């Protein structure tokens, strides 16, 4: 889920997940571990968004075609939840 | 004012089938060293590309090297030790075939025993010089548990 920036002597690079790991246990080293990771980047277009600071300031997303998928208790119990309050 | 003569020095040699009560070492070669063994070398090190320094453990053997002169009874005792295969005998998990442990005495007074090791080369027959001379034989061991004894 979560997006790495790595940050080399002097270069940045963004978006990027790990994609290996390589562990090592050898006569050569006990006290410690050899290991070897992998990094590769997410391409996406436009890579500088665009943002809004208002919520209501926004655009609208498209949701096509659901189901009402019914599964509801009643209908005049509910109403009487919901304007009496109980 | 400080000794470090070696004269006096004995070494008693225990093995686990062939000599499972041990012999002893006193007739030591003189063209030779009588006793010596190599560099102990536990640690490593690399380099980092920040430009620091980490250092780590690593494993590390001990080898020691015993002359003695030829014809006499202890180079006969060595022979025997270098005779034996491992194949042979019993076997039983994990203890090495025929450790031998070595136990050596300092004039001075300090004791230190090495053990988990087995003879690893020498000789097979003595070898004439130009002189007329047969050669001290030499004889290598490999020790891996080396017990920290150094008491007076």
């Amino acid at each position: 889920d979560t997006l790495y920036k790595v940050i080399t002597r002097g270069m940045v690079f963004e978006r990027m997940m790990c994609t290996s790991e390589a562990l090592n246990q050898t006569p050569d080293m006990i006290s410690a571990t050899p290991a070897r990771l992998t990094f590769s980047q997410v391409l996406v277009q436009n890579p500088k968004p665009i943002m809004f600071r208002n919520a209501g300031d926004s655009s609208m997303i498209d949701r096509g075609l659901a189901l009402a998928e019914d599964v509801v208790g009643s209908a005049g119990d509910l109403f009487d939840y919901a304007v009496n309050g109980v | 004012m400080i000794n470090v003569s070696g004269f006096g020095t004995g070494i008693v040699i225990v093995s686990a089938s062939s000599f499972p009560m041990g012999f002893s070492l006193s007739k030591f070669a003189d063209d030779e060293s009588p006793i010596s063994s190599k560099e102990l070398e536990p640690f490593g090190y690399e380099m980092l590309y920040d430009g620091g320094l980490f250092a780590f453990d690593k494993a590390a053997p001990l080898e020691v090297s015993v002359s003695v002169i030829a014809g006499s009874e202890d180079d006969i005792n060595l022979r025997i030790l270098l005779n034996s295969k491992k194949g042979s005998f019993r076997f039983l998990p994990g203890i090495i075939p025929d450790m031998t442990t070595l136990v050596a005495t300092l004039p001075d007074g300090g004791r230190t025993v090495l053990s988990n090791g087995t003879i690893l080369k020498g000789p097979a027959i003595d070898t004439i010089q130009n002189t007329g001379r047969r050669k001290g034989n030499t004889y290598t061991f490999v020790f891996g548990s080396y017990l920290g004894a150094q008491t007076a």
